C-alpha cells in the first residue's frame, strides 16, 4: 500500500 | 702472546715505505675523469624517451 | 520534510568515507581473510549511500538497487562477526586447517542470496513474501549478537577490547534494523519513515571508521 | 712488551706522511665546479614477489637480468624490461644474506647463516637449475661473495677473514687476514687485480689477489662500516657507516678526500654505489629512502622516496641507465 | 607480443602460482628461537621434544608443526644478525638452576636474558623460560646457602622459597611489562611434559595474534 | 635426455590410432612439446603443440578436429589421438621439446620418429633444391620469406635445421644469429628482414644432408622446402 514499486 | 706483537710491527713497517702524491694532484684526476665521461651518463642528463629501454623503447 | 538535507549532509562524508578505503585496501594489504569481508562491505555500502544521495531529486532502477545493497551490506556484517568468534573458539583450526579462499567463496554466496530475494519481491508484482524478508532480517540480528557475546564469555572467562564488542553491536542494532524492520512492517503515525532512513544512512556511513580506520592506526 | 712500544711510533711515523701530502683539498679544487642540478628519478618498474624481506640483489652483465635473494628461501631471476620471471631457485637454508651473478651469466652464488657458499648452474641440459658446488671452511656467517671468473670467487666471513676459492676443486687458495672485527662488505677493482673490504672495527684494507698481502689500511670512521664501493677509474672508493656518514678515499694519496654528512640524517647507511661517470653517489638508509650526492661537491642532488621500510640493497647497471633498489617491504623498484 | 613472448609470460605466471602455494604452507608452521647460556640445558630440551652455523629441528604435536632454531654455535656480533629472527612466534630461554655457585654464571645469564628480552626487534614476542636441573639443584643448596650467589637474599635456605626467588628475579627484568608475557616452567630432566607446556604457551600467542589479524 | 615414440603401423582409411612418446632424462613437466611429421620423400610439416602447463593447444588446419594432443606429467608421456585417417596422413611423426624464456633455445632435441602407413600463412621460399659440393670449399644457403620476421622487440624468428641421411633433424641456428650448443663454429647465419643466408666454411664429410629454414613468428609454424647437399 505504498506503490512500493 | 709475543709472536702476534711482531707480525703487526712487520705489517706496519711494510705499510710505511710506499709513495704518495699530493692530494691536489689526486683531486685533479677525478675531475678529469668525470668531465671526460660526463656525456655517457644517462643519470646526469635525462635520456630521451625514444632510446630509453624502460619507458618507451 | 524539514531537513532531508540531514541525510545529504551525512552521506557527504560517507560517500567518500568508503571511497578512500575502497582504494587504500583495494590496492595494498588485503591479505587478511578478514579484509575481504570489509572490501565487500565497503563496496556494497557505496551503492546504498549513493542511491540515497540521489533522492535529492525526490524510477525503474532506483528502487531495487538500494534494497539489494541494504540486505547485502547487513549480511557481510554478521559474517565478519561470526568469523572472529571462530578465530578464538577453534584457534588451531583457524590457522592451519582453514581452507584458503573460504571467504571468497562465502562472499560471492552472500551476493546471490541478496539478488534472489530482490527478484521475488518483483515477482510478487509484475504475494506475502515479506514475512520471509522480515523473518530473514531477525535471523541476522541473533546471528550477530548471539555470536558476538560468546566472544566475550570466551575471553572474560583486554578491557580495550570489551568496549569494541558493545560499540559495534549497538551500531548494527540501534541504527541498523530499524529501517528494514519498518518498511515491510507496514506494507502488510509515519514520520517514523523519515527518521529511520537517516539512521540507515548513518550506519552505512561509519563502517570504515571502525571495521577499518580505528584499526588503521 | 719487548717491541709493542715501537708499533705506536711506527703508526705515528705514517701520520705525518699522509699529512704532508695535503697541500690542498677536494673542495678547494672543485669549488667552482658547475652544480649537478636537481636530479629527479621516477619509478619505471616494480617487481612483485618474494613474500619476505629482501636482503641482497645483483645485476647481470647484459644490464637486463638481475637476481634477488629473500628470507623465504627463494632465488628469483627477473627480466627487468618485461617484469617476467625467468627462474625461481629454492634454497636448502632460508637464512641468506648474499647473492652474486657471474660475469659470463652461467652461475649464481648464495650464502648466509649456514657458513656455506652454494653455486648454481643455470645452463643445464635438463631444464632445471642444479647445485654445482658447496664451499665450506668459514667458521662464521657469510656476508659477501663476488665472482672473479667462472672458476674463482672471493667471499668475506664473520670470522674476520676473507678467502679466495677454486670452484672446480672446492678449496681455498689464499686466506686474507688482519681485520679484528667481522668483515661486512667486499668490492672488486675494475681490472679485478685487487679488492677492498670493510669490517666492524671501522677500518678498510686493500689486498691484492695474487700475493695475498695487505697493501694499505684506511681509518677515520667511528663505527661499523656496512657498505663499500670502488670508483669507476679504480683509484678511489667510498664507505658507508653506522655513524650516518660516507667518506671518499684515494688509493694514491692514501688518505681522506671528502665526507658526505647532513645534520638532519641520523640513521646508518646500508648500501652505496656510484654512477657510470662517477659524478653521483647513491646511498641507501634506514630512513626508508635513498639520497644521491654530487660526488665532487658533497651536496644532495635528489631523493628516492618510494619504499615502506629499510632499504637494504642498491645497484646500478653496467651502462648506467637504471638504478634498482631492494627493501624490507619485499619490493624491488627500478628508477630512471 | 609474439608467440615466444606470450609463452614466456605463461611460464612466468605458472611459476608465481607455485610461489603462492609455498607461502601459504610456510605461514601455518610456528617457529621458535632457542637461546640460552653455555651448557645451560639447551642440549636437553630438544630430546624432550620428539625431534655448521645453525641447526633446525622439526616435530609435530597435535596436528601442529614446529620449527626450532639453535644459534649456539655462532660466535659473531649478535647485533649484526639478530634482526633476521624478528617476527618469530616465541623464544625459548634455558637457564640452569644449579649454576649459582659455579664460576657468576647465573649473573651472565641474567645479563643475557636482560639484553634479549629488552631488544628493539623483539618488543612483542613472548618468552618461555625454562629453569633446568631442578633436581641436582637440591643437592647443593642444603650445603650451600643462596647468599654465595644472591647477597641481598632475605629468606630461608629451602627449595620452596629459593626456587621462587630466582623466578621473580628473572621475571622482574622485563621493562615493557604489558606487551610481553613470560611463561616460566620448572624442568627436571625426566619431566616428560615440557612439550605440552610449550603447546599451551603458544596457543595463547596464536589466539592473541588472531585478535590482531581481525583488528579487534 | 631421451625421447622414444611408438604406436604407428598399417591402418585402413577411416580407422584410428594412438601414438605415445615417453621422456627420460630431463624435467619433462617444464617443456612444451610439438608433433612434426615428414611425408615419404617430401619435407617437414608441423602438426600440433601442447602448453607446458597443458593450458594451450594449437593445431594445423589440416588435422583440426580429427587429431587431439595430450600429456601425462606424472608418467612422463605424450599422446596423439587420431581418427578418420585419410590416405594422406601416412608419414613419419616426430616428438620435439621446446622451452621458452629469455635466452632459451627452442626446438633443440628431436625424438627418433615412428612410421605410419595407411591404406595468411607465411610461406618460406627455399633456394635451389640441389647444390653440388666438394670438401674444403665454402658454400652458402639462402632462404626467403613472404613476410618480415623482424619483430618490434628486436628479434628475428628464423631457425635452421640439418637432417643427416638416416637420422632425425638437429638444430643449428636459432633466431638467425645464434649457434646451438653442440655444433662446430664453422656454421654462421646472416641476413635481415625477408632474406636470410646460412654460410658454412671448410665443410667436412659430416654436413651432407638437407637444410630447412623455419619461422617461429606466428601460430602455425611453417618450414622451407629443403636443399640437398651432395658430395
Amino acid at each position: 500500500r505504498f506503490v512500493r514499486i | 702472546s709475543i709472536a702476534q706483537a711482531r707480525k703487526l710491527v712487520e705489517q706496519l713497517k711494510m705499510e710505511a715505505n710506499i709513495d704518495r702524491i699530493k692530494v691536489s694532484k689526486a683531486a685533479a684526476d677525478l675531475m678529469a675523469y668525470c668531465e671526460a665521461h660526463a656525456k655517457e651518463d644517462p643519470l646526469l642528463t635525462p635520456v630521451p624517451a625514444s632510446e630509453n629501454p624502460f619507458r618507451e623503447k | 520534510l524539514s531537513l532531508t538535507v540531514l541525510t545529504c549532509i551525512v552521506s557527504l562524508v560517507g560517500l567518500t568515507g568508503n571511497a578512500v578505503v575502497l582504494w587504500l585496501l583495494g590496492c595494498r594489504m588485503r591479505r587478511n581473510a578478514f579484509s575481504i569481508y570489509i572490501l565487500n562491505l565497503a563496496a556494497a555500502d557505496f551503492l546504498f549511500l549513493s542511491g540515497r544521495l540521489i533522492y535529492s531529486l525526490l524510477s525503474k532502477i532506483l528502487y531495487p538497487v538500494m534494497m539489494f545493497s541494504y540486505f547485502a551490506g547487513l549480511s557481510f556484517l554478521s559474517a565478519v562477526s561470526t568469523e572472529r568468534c571462530l578465530s578464538v573458539l577453534w584457534p588451531i583450526w583457524y590457522r592451519c586447517h582453514r581452507p584458503t579462499h573460504l571467504s571468497a567463496v562465502v562472499c560471492v554466496l552472500l551476493w546471490a542470496l541478496s539478488l534472489l530475494r530482490s527478484i521475488l519481491e518483483w515477482m510478487l508484482c509484475g504475494q506475502t513474501s515479506d514475512f520471509i524478508t522480515v523473518a530473514w532480517l531477525i535471523f541476522l540480528c541473533v546471528v550477530l549478537c548471539g555470536s558476538s557475546l560468546v566472544l566475550l564469555i570466551r575471553i572474560l572467562c583486554l578491557t580495550r577490547l570489551y568496549v569494541t564488542i558493545l560499540l559495534t553491536v549497538l551500531v548494527f542494532l540501534l541504527c541498523g534494523l530499524p529501517f528494514g524492520i519498518q518498511f515491510f512492517l507496514f506494507l502488510w503515525f509515519c514520520h517514523v519513515h523519515l527518521v529511520s532512513i537517516f539512521l540507515s544512512a548513518l550506519n552505512s556511513s561509519a563502517n570504515p571508521i571502525i571495521y577499518f580506520f580505528v584499526g588503521s592506526f | 712488551d719487548q717491541l709493542r712500544q715501537e708499533a705506536e711510533q711506527l703508526k705515528n711515523q705514517i701520520r705525518d706522511a699522509r699529512k704532508a701530502c695535503a697541500d690542498a683539498t677536494l673542495s678547494q679544487i672543485t669549488n667552482n665546479i658547475d652544480p649537478v642540478g636537481r636530479i629527479q628519478m621516477r619509478t619505471r618498474r616494480t617487481l612483485r614477489g618474494h613474500l619476505a624481506k629482501i636482503y641482497a640483489m645483483h645485476w647481470g652483465t647484459d644490464s637486463r637480468l638481475l637476481v634477488s635473494a629473500s628470507q623465504d628461501g627463494k632465488l628469483i631471476i627477473w627480466d627487468s624490461y618485461t617484469t617476467n620471471k625467468v627462474h625461481a631457485i629454492p634454497l636448502r637454508s632460508s637464512w641468506v644474506m648474499t647473492c652474486a651473478y657471474a660475469p659470463s651469466g652461467n652461475y649464481v652464488a648464495c650464502g648466509g647463516l649456514d657458513n656455506i657458499c652454494s653455486i648454481y648452474n643455470l645452463k643445464t641440459r635438463e631444464g632445471n637449475v642444479r647445485v654445482s658446488r658447496e664451499l665450506a671452511g668459514h667458521t662464521g656467517y657469510l656476508s659477501c661473495c663476488r665472482f672473479l671468473d667462472d672458476n674463482q670467487i672471493v667471499t668475506s666471513s664473520g670470522d674476520t677473514t676473507c678467502a679466495l676459492w677454486d670452484i672446480e676443486t672446492g678449496q681455498q687458495t689464499t686466506t686474507f687476514t688482519g681485520h679484528t672485527g667481522d668483515v661486512m662488505s667486499l668490492s672488486l677493482a675494475p681490472d679485478t687485480r685487487l679488492f677492498v673490504s670493510g669490517a666492524c672495527d671501522a677500518s678498510a684494507k686493500l689486498w691484492d689477489v695474487r700475493e695475498g698481502m695487505c697493501r694499505q689500511t684506511f681509518t677515520g670512521h667511528e663505527s661499523d662500516i656496512n657498505a663499500i664501493c670502488f670508483f669507476p677509474n679504480g683509484n678511489a672508493f667510498a664507505t658507508g657507516s653506522d655513524d650516518a656518514t660516507c667518506r671518499l678515499f684515494d688509493l694514491r694519496a692514501d688518505q681522506e678526500l671528502m665526507t658526505y654528512s647532513h645534520d638532519n640524517i641520523i640513521c646508518g647507511i646500508t648500501s652505496v654505489s656510484f654512477s657510470k661517470s662517477g659524478r653521483l653517489l647513491l646511498a641507501g638508509y634506514d630512513d626508508f629512502n635513498c639520497n644521491v650526492w654530487d660526488a665532487l661537491k658533497a651536496d644532495r642532488a635528489g631523493v628516492l622516496a618510494g619504499h615502506d621500510n629499510r632499504v637494504s640493497c642498491l645497484g646500478v647497471t653496467d651502462d648506467g641507465m637504471a638504478v634498482a633498489t631492494g627493501s624490507w617491504d619485499s619490493f624491488l623498484k627500478i628508477w630512471n | 607480443l609474439s608467440a615466444e613472448d606470450k609463452a614466456a609470460v605463461e611460464r612466468s605466471k605458472m611459476i608465481d602460482r607455485n610461489l603462492r602455494e609455498d607461502g601459504e604452507k610456510a605461514a601455518r608452521e610456528v617457529k621458535l628461537l632457542l637461546l640460552g647460556a653455555g651448557e645451560s640445558g639447551k642440549s636437553t630440551i630438544v630430546k624432550q621434544m620428539k625431534i655448521t652455523g645453525i641447526v633446525e629441528t622439526h616435530f609435530t604435536f597435535k596436528d601442529l608443526h614446529f620449527k626450532m632454531f639453535d644459534v649456539g654455535g655462532q660466535r659473531s656480533e649478535r647485533k649484526k644478525w639478530i634482526h633476521c629472527f624478528e617476527g618469530v612466534t616465541a623464544i625459548i630461554f634455558c637457564v640452569a638452576l644449579s649454576d649459582y655457585d659455579l664460576v657468576n654464571r647465573m649473573h651472565e645469564s641474567m645479563k643475557l636474558f636482560d639484553s634479549i628480552c629488552n631488544n628493539k626487534w623483539f618488543t612483542d614476542t613472548s618468552i618461555i623460560l625454562f629453569l633446568n636441573k631442578k633436581d641436582l639443584f637440591e643437592e647443593k643448596i642444603k650445603k650451600s646457602p643462596l647468599t654465595i650467589c644472591y647477597p641481598e637474599y632475605a629468606g630461608s635456605n629451602t627449595y620452596e622459597e629459593a626456587a621462587a626467588y630466582i623466578q621473580c628475579q628473572f621475571e622482574d627484568l622485563n621493562k615493557r611489562k604489558d606487551t610481553k608475557e613470560i611463561y616460566t616452567h620448572f624442568t627436571c630432566a625426566t619431566d616428560t611434559k615440557n612439550v605440552q607446556f610449550v603447546f599451551d604457551a603458544v596457543t595463547d600467542v596464536i589466539i592473541k595474534n588472531n585478535l590482531k589479524d581481525c583488528g579487534l | 635426455v631421451q625421447l622414444v615414440e611408438s604406436g604407428g603401423g598399417l591402418v585402413q582409411p577411416g580407422g584410428s590410432r594412438k601414438l605415445s612418446c615417453s621422456a627420460s632424462g630431463f624435467a619433462f613437466s617444464s617443456f612444451g612439446m610439438h608433433w612434426v611429421r615428414q611425408a615419404p620423400e617430401k619435407g617437414l610439416e608441423w602438426v600440433a603443440y601442447i602448453s607446458s602447463g597443458s593450458g594451450t593447444i594449437y593445431y594445423a588446419d589440416t588435422v583440426k578436429g580429427r587429431f587431439t594432443i595430450s600429456r601425462d606429467d606424472p608418467k612422463n608421456t605424450l599422446f596423439l589421438q587420431m581418427t578418420s585417417l585419410r590416405s594422406e596422413d601416412t608419414a613419419m611423426y616426430y616428438c620435439v621439446r621446446s622451452i621458452y624464456y629469455y635466452g632459451s633455445s627452442p626446438f633443440d632435441f628431436w625424438g627418433q620418429g615412428t612410421t605410419l602407413t595407411v591404406s595468411a600463412d607465411i610461406v618460406m621460399t627455399q633456394a635451389t633444391s640441389s647444390v653440388p659440393v666438394t670438401p674444403g670449399e665454402s658454400v652458402s644457403i639462402s632462404c626467403r620469406s613472404s613476410k618480415s620476421l623482424l619483430h618490434s622487440n628486436g628479434n628475428t624468428y628464423l631457425y635452421w635445421f640439418l637432417q643427416r641421411p638416416g637420422q632425425s633433424p638437429q638444430l643449428l641456428i636459432y633466431r638467425m644469429s645464434n649457434l646451438a650448443s653442440g655444433v662446430p663454429d664453422r656454421f654462421s647465419g646472416s641476413g635481415s628482414g625477408t632474406a636470410f643466408t646460412l654460410t658454412i666454411s671448410r665443410l667436412e664429410a659430416e654436413d651432407v644432408g638437407v637444410y630447412y629454414c623455419m619461422q617461429h613468428l606466428e601460430y602455425p609454424l611453417t618450414f622451407g622446402a629443403g636443399t640437398k647437399l651432395e658430395l
